């Protein structure tokens, strides 16, 4: 049993900022790469960002590349995503997911093993 | 796939020349390296090693 | 288990030889190794001035005499025994080969060579 | 944390983070000869390993990712066993017989690469 | 330290007297016995020698 | 991204196939095409990873494969509880890490 | 222009253009021992500096720009004073007490970089 | 194929594929001094060549393409003669008088490059 629990505000004005976070338990947090995926309110899934298990490498989808920051703290078992500027197009459910990458000395993943429940973020 | 690592904690049995060190003597006088006043010893966890005092050069 | 004194041979072998205070003593240990199974014990000693070290022949040394009275206090920390060999075993003092006196201190140490290169499979490519 | 060879009993992926710990420890006339021979040898051994890394294209690195594929005949194990269960001492024994084959292949791939890079300039 | 039969001024065993040999069943080999306690020995040359 | 927008259906006990079509410098060249199952209002679950493998806890009613630039998910002994939106994704190399197709609603008849 | 150490009294930015001048100057049996010891030492000192540059990721360079930030507590001066007024002899005295801290940081940042570069391949 | 110096009579472009063959062959107290001097010298000669490649920006390479133009006054020949007809022994004689000029130019261009690369960071 593992848990990923998204927390964070769900309502902002465009032009502002928002920080989401994800608390993890039931697995060694530090052994996994993690990512954020958006669920558009009426459509499908979109990958947004990926962070390495050690926190040194981050990758982004072009649409948020100059706006969002992904960060990790392995001592508290948490992820965070700091949104800035915010667009109406960013309204979505934001899911915390475990997986996405690998670390060279272990088998690759390139898939998402665990998902959280999702924080809902509305840009008005 | 092949990755080269340097500084790997691996060893083999060997016979070499050791030098003397110490803190008008018949034995060691000046041809002896002054000792380290704060010498080290490192415990190696999970290491089993074969010793043979009768073949110790 | 019986203890017995040493067998014959030269003085340097059959007695307890040591250098203390600058003079070379040859002591008779038959008073220590004389028992079946398990105040003070006095061991008489002889002294020499002309010494042939180790087992070499051709290089003798003269030990200058020491003025005054010599007194030495030391720790016996071990023995070298040889077994004389069907219901009993006899142990006698042995010795004469100096490597046995260093082997007893160096028994815990081993010398190894470090080999820092190695290769292993990883999931990456140049 | 640990000092020299402290990671020797650790697994291969736990070790290999301590590579600088070991790398830095590699550096009466008759008595003097014995000491000079010991010092000269330490230098010669050091330089031979450095020359070898150089011809493989790994100069200046402690971790060098090469372009030679791993042959499963050398060791048919998954990354999980090699990096999480085994120690470097155990590994060195397991593939001792293939070391010279691997070294020869590393030299050859560098020679091919080095020439390709000249043709592209 | 150079000596025969008895080993002097060396190190002691940590817990118990220990018997060590290359081959314990070979009577041609020596047995080294390491004590866990010292036995004190007092030696003397009780003669007031002079030197010239 | 990847494509398969229409719904899919069949009666219990009938198999269904769900397509996922991409391009060469994406799904064709990388054998990393996972599938996820999402019931409305719930988080997605991983059903298939890499190409054919399934996670422990996933039943053998779910399997899949790829050919050329087209991947597919096969559901065999279709159950009422398979009514979920199924999504495919793929690793598309560095720079563009992941893409998803739209989901397909599976209706059990 | 100037020969070995000629730039010693020059400012730090005037010097540091002469780095190759100094780098190239680093290279009866009892008499023979004295000379061999002198030669062996020159080699050992040379190699220790080279090993150290290697673990910091500066192998083969005379000027190596690293990824460690400068802590103003080490020396609170602007580039104008450091490079245009001070000499290297003065500078070496000013930050003598921070040399080992800086060296430790340089080793750590290289270890992190070296691993990140493996994960990206 | 061929061992050490086997390619000595080969043309320059036939040789220069064997660079690792030669690179790997560069590595009673009075008798002992003679042997130590021989060993120390082999090390010193090796290191001087390595230092020189380093300051030219060719560290770790056997083939290093530089940014210094060839002056036709050094040798007015086409690539066909140099690489297909001549041997390295013949070439070394042909341009012996220009070796120090070329070496000086190689050092200078590296110093300029090394600084340009600092300004761009
Ligand atoms: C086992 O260990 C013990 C303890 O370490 C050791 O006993 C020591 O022996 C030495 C030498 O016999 C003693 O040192 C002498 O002490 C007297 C005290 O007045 C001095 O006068 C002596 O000086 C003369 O010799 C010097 C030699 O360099 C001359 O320089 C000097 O001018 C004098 O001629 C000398 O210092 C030492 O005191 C004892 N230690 C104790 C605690 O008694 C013992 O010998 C070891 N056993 C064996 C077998 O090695
Ligand atoms: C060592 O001391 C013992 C004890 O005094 C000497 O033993 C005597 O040896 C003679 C030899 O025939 C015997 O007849 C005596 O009976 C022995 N004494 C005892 C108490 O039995 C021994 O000779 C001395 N060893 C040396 C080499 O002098
Ligand atoms: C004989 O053995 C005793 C016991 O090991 C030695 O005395 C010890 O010496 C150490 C040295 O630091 C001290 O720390 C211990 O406290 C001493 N023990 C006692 C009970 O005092 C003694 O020095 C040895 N004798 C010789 C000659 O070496
Ligand atoms: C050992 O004791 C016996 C007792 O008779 C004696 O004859 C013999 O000489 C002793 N050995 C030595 C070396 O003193
Ligand atoms: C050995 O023990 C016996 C037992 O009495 C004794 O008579 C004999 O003298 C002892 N030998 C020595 C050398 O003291
Ligand atoms: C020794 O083995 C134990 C087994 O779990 C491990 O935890 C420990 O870290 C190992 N030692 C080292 C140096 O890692
Ligand atoms: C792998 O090694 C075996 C022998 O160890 C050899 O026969 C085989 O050809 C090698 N594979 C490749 C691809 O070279
Ligand atoms: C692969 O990993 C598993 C651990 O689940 C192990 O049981 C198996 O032996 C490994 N396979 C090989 C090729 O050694
Ligand atoms: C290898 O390490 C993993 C770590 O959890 C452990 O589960 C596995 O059983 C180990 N394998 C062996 C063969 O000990
Ligand atoms: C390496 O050679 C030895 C020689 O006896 C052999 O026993 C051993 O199995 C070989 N190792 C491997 C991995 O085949
Ligand atoms: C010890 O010596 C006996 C004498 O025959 C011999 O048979 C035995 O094998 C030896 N023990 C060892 C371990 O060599
Ligand atoms: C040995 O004991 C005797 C018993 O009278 C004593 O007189 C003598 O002085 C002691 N010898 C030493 C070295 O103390
Ligand atoms: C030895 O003789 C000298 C002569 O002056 C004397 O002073 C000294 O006290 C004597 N030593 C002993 C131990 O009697
Ligand atoms: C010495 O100081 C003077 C002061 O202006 C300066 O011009 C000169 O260049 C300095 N010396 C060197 C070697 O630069
Ligand atoms: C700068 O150095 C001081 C002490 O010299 C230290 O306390 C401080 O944390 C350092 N700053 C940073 C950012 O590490
Ligand atoms: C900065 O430069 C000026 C020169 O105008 C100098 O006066 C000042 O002391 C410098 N500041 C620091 C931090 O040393
Ligand atoms: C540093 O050099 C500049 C060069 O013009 C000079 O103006 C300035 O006063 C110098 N600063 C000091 C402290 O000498
Ligand atoms: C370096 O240590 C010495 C020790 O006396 C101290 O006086 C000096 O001020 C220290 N340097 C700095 C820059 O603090
Ligand atoms: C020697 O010259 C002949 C002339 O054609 C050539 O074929 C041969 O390969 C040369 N030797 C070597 C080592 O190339
Ligand atoms: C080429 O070399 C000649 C002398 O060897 C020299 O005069 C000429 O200037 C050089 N050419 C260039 C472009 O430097
Ligand atoms: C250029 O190559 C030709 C071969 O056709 C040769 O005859 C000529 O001498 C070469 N020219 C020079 C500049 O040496
Ligand atoms: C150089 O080699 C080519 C190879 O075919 C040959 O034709 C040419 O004549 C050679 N030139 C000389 C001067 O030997
Ligand atoms: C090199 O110098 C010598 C000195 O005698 C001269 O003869 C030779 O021609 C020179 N080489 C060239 C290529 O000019």
């Amino acid at each position: 049993e593992v848990q990923l629990v998204e927390t964070g505000g769900g309502l902002v004005q465009p032009g502002g900022s928002l920080k989401l976070s994800c608390r993890a338990s039931g697995y060694t947090f530090s052994s996994f790469a993690m990512s954020w995926v958006r669920q558009a309110p009426g459509k499908g899934l979109e990958w947004v960002s990926l962070i390495n298990d050690r926190g040194g490498l981050t990758f982004y989808v072009d649409s948020v590349k100059g706006r969002f920051t992904i960060s990790r703290d392995n001592s508290k078992n948490t992820l965070s995503l700091q949104m800035h500027s915010l667009r109406d197009g960013d309204t979505a459910v934001y899911y915390c997911a475990t997986g996405g990458m690998s670390s060279a000395l272990q088998s690759s993943k390139y898939y998402f093993d665990f998902w959280g429940q999702g924080a809902l973020v509305t840009v008005s | 796939w092949v990755t080269v690592y340097y500084g790997v904690p691996v060893w083999k049995d060997a016979e070499t020349t050791l030098f003397c060190a110490s803190d008008h003597n018949v034995w060691a006088t000046h041809a002896c390296v002054p000792t380290d006043p704060n010498p080290q010893e490192i415990h190696l966890e999970n290491v089993t090693e074969e010793f043979n005092m009768w073949k110790n050069n | 288990i019986r203890f017995a004194n040493s067998s014959g041979g030269d003085l340097e072998v059959t007695t307890h030889s040591f250098n203390c205070g600058g003079e070379f003593f040859y002591c008779n240990t038959s008073g220590l190794f004389n028992s079946t199974w398990i105040d003070s014990i006095t061991l008489p000693c002889r002294i020499k001035q002309i010494i042939n070290m180790w087992q070499r022949i051709g290089q003798a040394m003269y030990a200058p005499p020491i003025q005054g009275v010599i007194r030495c206090v030391s720790n016996i920390t071990g023995l070298i025994l040889t077994r004389d060999g069907s219901t009993t075993e006899t142990f006698r003092p042995g010795g004469g080969d100096m490597r046995d006196n260093w082997r007893s201190e160096l028994y815990k140490y081993k010398v190894v060579k470090i080999e820092p290169l190695g290769v292993a499979p990883t999931r990456c490519k140049r | 944390f640990l000092g020299f060879l402290g990671a020797a009993g650790s697994t291969m992926g736990a070790a290999s983070m301590t590579l600088t710990v070991q790398a830095r420890n590699l550096l009466l006339t008759v008595w003097g000869i014995k000491q000079l021979q010991a010092r000269v040898l330490a230098v010669e051994r050091y330089l031979r390993d450095q020359q070898l890394l150089g011809i493989w294209g790994c100069s200046g690195k402690l971790i060098c990712c090469t372009n030679v594929p791993w042959n499963s005949s050398w060791s048919n194990r998954n990354l999980s066993e090699i990096w999480d269960n085994m120690t470097w001492l155990q590994w060195d024994k397991e593939i001792s017989n293939y070391t010279q084959i691997i070294y020869g292949l590393l030299e050859e791939s560098q020679n091919q690469q080095e020439k390709n890079e000249q043709d592209l300039l | 330290v150079v000596s025969t039969q008895l080993l002097l001024n060396g190190s002691l065993a940590e817990e118990e007297v220990m018997i060590r040999s290359e081959n314990i069943t070979n009577n041609a080999k020596n047995i080294l016995v390491q004590f866990n306690t010292p036995v004190q020995i007092n030696c003397t040359r009780p003669n007031n020698n002079t030197r010239k | 991204a990847l494509t398969q927008p229409p719904s899919v259906s069949g009666s219990p006990g009938q198999s269904v196939t769900i397509s996922c079509t991409g391009t060469s410098s994406d799904i064709g060249s990388y054998n990393y095409v996972s599938w996820y199952q999402q019931h409305p209002g719930k988080a997605p679950k991983l059903m298939i990873y890499d190409v054919t493998q399934r996670p422990s806890g996933v039943s053998d009613r779910f399997s899949g494969s790829k050919s050329g630039n087209t991947a597919s998910l096969t559901i065999s002994g279709l159950q009422a509880d398979d009514e979920a939106d199924y999504y495919c994704s793929a690793y598309a190399g560095r720079q563009t890490f992941y893409i998803f197709g739209g989901g397909t609603r599976l209706t059990v008849l």
